[PDB]
């Protein structure tokens, strides 16, 4: 009914934005790993002499 | 402004990445850059009806990376699974990619299986009718494509976005 | 109310759930990228 | 009742977790990678929610999420390493911008064992702590030394 809807509105938009905070987080994570370990990388690639 | 996800599958270097690119920038690279784990991106759809974001979940073929894909497959609207027309085993694997797509989602998932490479003519493998069947009987949608030519790209996502619930 | 608190009740489950999901993916992803790298690094390391 | 772990790079941040977690010790230095969960029991009963946060430059980005949602901060330096007690002022700042007053805050000056090093006087932690309005401690996670007295003493302080 109305309680029922009103409850859905609510876990609706705690869901949302969760995953919106969350999915930031594994984006972010995921490009400050790459950038950190590719730099790692690159020092030791650009020792080929 | 509505947001819908779509995990990428499939075997290594069948083109996961390559036909995200071409639709997000229309371009194409042919140095291979295989994925780490999974990237993520978003793009708006500007519908005719309304709009909508798509998280593009961009999953990784390599084999140490597949613990990390059931729960994106598990949180995800749409999964599209990818081949490559020149290479059969990647054709092959895909009733196991839709396999772990329906165990995750059942019904409730809308699966897109896309051969992809068409420009390889003369490589390949497995014909348009092969995929086109194995679609039907596992009751996906099916299209060919090339990320490489531009070819279907932005049906493909036309088709997707088409079927999105309302 | 007695509305308020049942929903409270239900919006407090659903953030804890979500909470334990996404902190394991973000684990998970750290973990896997970091074993990867490492032997990356290793490689470039044992020459 | 979630604490965060702040603080420049290799102050001891994840010693002291580890100390009191499994009351062990390394010497070997395994820089934190971006954040790390973890979680343990300790007369209530006590259940601490640990983060463990990075001091690589490379991954700040990641932690402002964490400090909203944990009710305590503690924030570390290393009594041998002045730098890393200077910028503890921007840590507790960024801990005010999240969480206001409503937040409980340690400062910890770690490593007292390494007195022939030291750098930092316990009376410039004493100070920095009273002008900042924070909580503060003296440790030493190789030792064990006051490293049980950090976490009941911010224990006893959560609401
Ligand atoms: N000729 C041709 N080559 C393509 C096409 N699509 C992708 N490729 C090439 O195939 C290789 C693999 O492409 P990717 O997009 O990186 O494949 P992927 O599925 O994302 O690979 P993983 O992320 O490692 O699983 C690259 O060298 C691409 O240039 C295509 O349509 N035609
Ligand atoms: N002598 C002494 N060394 C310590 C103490 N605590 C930590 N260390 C050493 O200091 C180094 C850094 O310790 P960590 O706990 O990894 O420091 P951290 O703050 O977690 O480093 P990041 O995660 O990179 O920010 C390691 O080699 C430890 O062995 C201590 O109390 N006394
Ligand atoms: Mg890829
Ligand atoms: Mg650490």
């Amino acid at each position: 009914g109305a309680m029922e809807q009103w409850c859905s509105e609510r876990l609706d938009n705690q869901k949302e934005l969760m995953e919106e905070l969350y999915e930031e987080k594994l984006k972010i994570l995921k490009e400050s790993l790459t950038t950190f370990y590719q730099e790692q990388i690159q020092e030791r690639d650009e020792k080929i002499e | 402004l509505r947001k819908f996800k779509l995990v990428f599958l499939g075997e290594q270097s069948v083109g996961k990445t390559s036909l995200i690119t071409r639709f997000m920038y229309d371009s194409f690279d042919n140095t291979y850059q295989a994925t780490i784990g999974i990237d993520f991106l978003s793009k708006t759809m500007y519908l005719e009806d309304r709009t909508v974001r798509l998280q593009l979940w961009d999953t990784a073929g390599l084999e140490r990376f597949r613990s990390l894909i059931p729960s994106y497959i598990r949180d995800s609207t749409v999964a599209v699974v990818v081949y490559d027309i020149t290479n059969v085993n990647s054709f092959q694997q895909t009733t196991k990619w839709i396999d772990d797509v329906r165990t995750e989602r059942g019904s409730d998932v809308i699966i897109m299986l896309v051969g992809n490479k068409t420009d390889l003519a003369d490589k390949r493998q497995v014909s348009i009718e092969e995929g086109e069947r194995k679609a039907k009987e596992l009751n996906v949608m099916f299209i060919e494509t090339s990320a490489k030519a531009g070819y279907n790209v932005k049906q493909l996502f036309r088709r997707v976005a088409a079927a999105l619930p309302g």
